[PDB]
RNA sequence: CCCAUACCCGGCCGUCGCUGGCAGUCGGCAGAGCGAGAAAGAGAGGGACGCUACGCCGCGACGAGUAGGAGGGC
RNA sequence: GCCGGGCGUGGAAUGCGAGUGCCUAGUGGGCCACUUUUGGUAAGCAGAACUGGCGCUGCGGGAUGAACCGAACGCCGGGU
RNA sequence: GAAACACGGACCAAGGAGUCUAACACGUGCGCGAGUCGGGGGCUACGAAAGCCGCCGUGGCGCAAUGAAGGUGAAGGCCGGCCGGCCGAGGUGGGAUCCCGAGGCCUUCCAGUCCGCCGAGGGCGCACCACCGGCCCGUCUCGCCCGCCG
RNA sequence: AGAGGGCGUGAAACCGUUAAGAGGUAAACGGGUGGGGUCCGCGCAGUCCGCCCGGAGGAUUCAACCCGGCGGCGCGGUCCGGCCGUGCCGGCGGGGCGGAUCCCCGCUCUCGGCGGGGGACCGCCCCCCGGCCGGCGACCGGCCGCCGCCGGGCGC
RNA sequence: AAGACCCACUCCCCGGCGCGGGGGCCCAAGUCCUUCUGAUCGAGGCCCAGCCCGUGGACGGUGUGAGGCCGGUAGCGGCCCCCGGCGCGCCGGGCCCGGGUCUUCCCGGAGUCGGGUUGCUUGGGAAUGCAGCCCAAAGCGGGUGGUAAACUCCAUCU
């Protein structure tokens, strides 16, 4: 925590070093696919096959 | 990353201490392989030796 | 740039969403608070953002918050304003082509003759 | 990487990428930038307007410490100083204005290239424009010069 | 052979140069061998100071750094002789001298003989002979406190003076600093002339009035 | 009446397009649908396979090639 | 030249998604044919116009064939 | 225009030809972002690596142009009487997306709300494009004014 | 010695020989079958997989219970308590750093001017607290319950 | 520099003598049990010390492939000479020295600079440097001050 610091901490023993940001926070996308916020704004999968 | 969890040293015959640290945010860090296999295959060729 | 374009009448509640980067302008001085969703955001920005009680959103939270975007304003920075298009477009040495020409060192000794000046030959 | 360049893709190919009629020659056309009043005239006038000729002053001794003076627009003069300092003087009552030592910062020249906020300043600088000195006073401040 | 748009070069390699070309393999054990004479220079002399003889504080010519301060080579005779050194002890006990400096303001001047001063002052001497010490010698405790100095010397800090933010006075609010600059710019462009157009401008009334 | 590598029909390969479809494997906290010509609501007071998502799947149309260009090479 | 307000049966047929910007290789010896055509006695000659070919192209036909007639090519079965 | 009465070629093995450096341009990926970069110098087996130093960013390029040069150097309106306040950073058309909603979406029937959905119409309008303005520098014409230590 | 003194491995061109086949439009090649060899298929009586029925067996044997252990989930509609916060907030706070916000030691001509050290302030960080917010599904335990699995008894 | 008046110490240097670098030599631990092979340095095992060493698991040798067979490796390890160095004391010498103040004196490098001219050279452009020939100095002078020239101020070096 002295070589790189946290977020909202820079770093003590670099010049003006902090962490890098995170480019999305909820990484795990399995949890955020069947959340009730996107569940509800879906059309109906269209699953059915149609073959010649 | 919500929370950070509490690490645990452990003595020199592999029993768990009392301490307990917590974890660097170091290791909340984003997981980048292609920046560190873009810095590993060029820092390798800061050793190489001149031939000709 | 998006001071500019959120100060715009029918707007004010809804949020900003911009793609590319969001970087802090020296050049303003107050900052209203926004609710803005960018995929990376300059360590300045941030802190003059929330300095001002702002709220800066990822696209993972922005789909939790709105999935069908309903409510925001997608933006996007000057495309052509990077420094090469003054090159492109008509060639220079052409008439009324104001086209940047690729130069080594600008002075009064390069490309400030033949094709520019009446005096020598001729001018475009 | 020699395994991503072209000459990969090229082996086996007769010609390698340069024609079988005009075969890859020495030099066809010259070598370096030359045939400019010549063969090449028209690249030099379409792509080079003003190369060839002179105009001007031959000045000789050129010493570029002389002729030194960065500017600085009063769109940007407030980030010379800190936040505190911007702060204090909008909250200020007694009219004290913040000096702002632009040389301090490295700039000479002050130009006037926008808006500025509506507290008072005085700018030593060492040269100003006229219409940099006209946002100051209006504004409230003083332009006040040093060597 | 030019294509279309690009930018006219003309590289330096006419010459026959693959002769002549320094490659920088030296660079990691040339670094090396600058360290270790470093550190062994600093062994022989192990009292004394790292970085040497101090140097004098000197402005910038040229004026586009004319605001800054360097370390020049050495006081000059005239910052010696006021701060009551003799400049042939001066070397030896670590001041560095040379005489081709010259003191056109005493502003710079004084702030040099404060600078041999505090320097004076902060030096521990040691005995020539330690079973008899003479008069210019350090007190005898104080010898076993003398660890050496690394880096430079007394370093000089380019500091500024913090002022404090002032309310306008109707002057400085009625000030033309443009105006003012451009006739100070026409003046001493014109000074030269109006002198000669005013030299004759007598020479046209005397032969009047005789 | 004879037959071309042309045309029709069918198979297979590949490319291109639909910027096509699939996170819904939602199971005794269960109830198996979104092929439906018609801008919008199955709204509340014990059970095979799959989905190396850079994966898998379905439709159409298309396929000559030197110089040259690019892509992919388990 | 500005504002402001009002009028869509989208004001011929047919077909098709368009616009736009960079970077750019090769080429810059061509040749043939219907028709028009200049020089020439004429030429598988020399020189042009328009379109298509050959070059860069196999295939069926003209016995043979760079260009003619048909028809343009992924690998196969049936039919024509 | 080659099967050519055009040239190279008896046969086999191994060798055998777009590379490296510098500069530039564009495309692309990555980091940081009005900044950016230590490349040079310092500092504490692999390691001649790695780390670190901003009171090592000197400096490079970028943030401002223009003129041969001296040089100059990038919005305005509106009210009150050259002065005092106020509104104060262009406009037009085309614009992806967003925003409001005229209405309208079934259990023996009727009333019927919350939420969701649809939509004529009407909006703020990104980027960018076309055009009209505006500002800075050079230069020209017309002029009419103001400022001060000499 | 299938390493025999330029001897590791021992390719191709080329040649000798043996074996097989062919042989008047030079040979070689493409496509299509045919014949003949070559070896291989370890080919030669050709499928297993569930499920239920029928007939002969053999086990320590099922279900449901009893005790121990481990696990999962908990909307326990709102369990207690921890720890953490890229959550804020409340500080007669204790702090170490940042800032171009404002008495004294030192100093060159006791007062004016000046350099160094404190102090006030601002902002930051973290700590000693107080209380809300939230998670523990990038991080937890003790309970309580439902379920499951295993072990052991029975059951027979 | 000398003179006078003060202030301040008088000990440094030569010639003789004694109390790490190079070379040589050494330094841990299995040829343990079975088992493969022409030969093992292979495969397996060596419990409760999951053999032994390890500041030594670089490498090379050894009848394939070795931390423990051998040389080495590691060690701010030992031992043995050798050269330099470090001060000290002795004997012989050399050596009497500085600083400030005041007065009174003194002080500069020539066939060179510089000028012309020719030729080479340079980014050096009405000549940057160099050289030949001709000219040929001055002393409040001389050189430079990136445009030839005069006049006049500064600046700067000798």
């Amino acid at each position: 925590d002295d070589l790189y610091g946290t977020w909202r901490k820079a770093a003590s023993l670099k010049s003006n070093y902090n962490l890098p940001m995170h480019k999305m926070l909820n990484t795990d996308l399995s949890r955020i696919l069947k959340s009730p916020e996107i569940q509800r704004a879906l059309r109906a999968p269209r699953k059915k096959i149609h073959r010649r | 990353a919500c929370a950070r969890p509490l690490i645990s040293v452990y003595s020199e015959k592999g029993e768990s201490s009392g301490k307990n640290v917590t974890l660097p945010a170091v290791f909340k860090a984003p997981i980048r392989p292609d920046i560190v296999n873009f810095v590993h295959t060029n820092l390798r060729k800061n050793n190489r030796q001149p031939y000709a | 740039r998006m001071i500019r374009k959120m100060k715009l009448p029918g707007r004010e509640n809804k949020t900003a969403v911009v793609v590319g980067t969001v970087t802090d302008d020296v050049r303003v001085q107050e900052v209203p608070k926004l609710k803005v969703c960018a995929l990376r955001v300059t360590s300045r920005a941030r802190s003059r953002i929330l300095k001002a009680g702002g709220k800066i959103l990822t696209f993972d939270q922005l789909a939790l918050d709105s999935p069908k975007g309903r409510g925001t304003v997608l933006l996007s920075g000057p495309r052509k304003g990077r420094e090469v298009y003054r090159h492109f477009g008509k060639a220079p040495g052409t008439p009324h082509s104001h086209t940047k020409p690729y130069v080594r060192s600008k002075g009064r000794k390069f490309e400030r003759a033949r094709g520019r000046r009446a005096s020598r030959g001729y001018k475009n | 990487p020699s395994r991503l360049r072209k000459t990969r893709k090229l082996r086996g190919h007769v010609s390698h990428g340069h024609g079988r009629i005009g075969k890859h020659r020495k030099h066809p056309g010259g070598r370096g930038n030359a045939g400019g009043m010549h063969h090449h005239r028209i690249n030099f006038d379409k792509y080079h307007p003003g190369y060839f000729g002179k105009v001007g002053m031959r000045h000789y001794h050129l010493k570029r410490n002389q002729s030194f003076c960065p500017t600085v627009n009063l769109d940007k003069l407030w980030t010379l100083v800190s936040e505190q300092t911007r702060v204090n003087a909008a909250k200020n009552k007694t009219g004290a204005a913040p000096i702002i030592d632009v040389v301090r910062s490295g700039y000479y020249k002050v130009l006037g290239k926008g808006k500025l906020p509506k507290q008072p300043v005085i700018v030593k600088a060492k040269f100003f424009s006229r219409r940099a000195e006209e946002k100051i006073k209006g504004v409230g401040g003083a332009c006040v010069l040093v060597a | 052979a030019p294509s279309r748009n690009g930018m006219i070069l003309k590289p330096h390699f006419h010459k026959d140069w693959q002769r002549r070309v320094a490659t920088w393999f030296n660079q990691p054990a040339r670094k090396i061998r600058r360290r270790k004479a470093r550190q062994a220079r600093a062994r022989r002399i192990a009292p004394r100071p790292a970085a040497g003889p101090i140097r004098p504080i000197v402005r910038c010519p040229t004026v586009r750094y004319h605001t800054k301060v360097r370390a020049g080579r050495g006081f000059s005779l005239e910052e010696l002789r006021v701060a009551g050194i003799h400049k042939k002890v001066a070397r030896t006990i670590g001041i560095s001298v040379d005489p081709r400096r010259r003191n056109k303001s005493t502003e710079s001047l004084q702030a040099n003989v404060q600078r041999l001063k505090e320097y004076r002052s902060k030096l521990v001497l040691f005995p020539r002979k330690p079973s008899a010490p003479k008069k210019g010698d350090s007190s005898a405790e104080e010898l076993k406190l003398a660890t050496q100095l690394t880096g430079p010397v007394m370093p000089i800090r380019n500091v500024f003076k913090k002022e404090k933010a002032r309310v306008i006075t109707e002057e400085e609010k009625n000030f033309k600093a443009f105006a003012s600059l451009r006739m100070a710019r026409a003046n001493a462009r014109l000074f030269g002339i109006r002198a000669k157009r005013a030299k004759e401008a007598a020479e046209q009334d005397v032969e009047k009035k005789k």
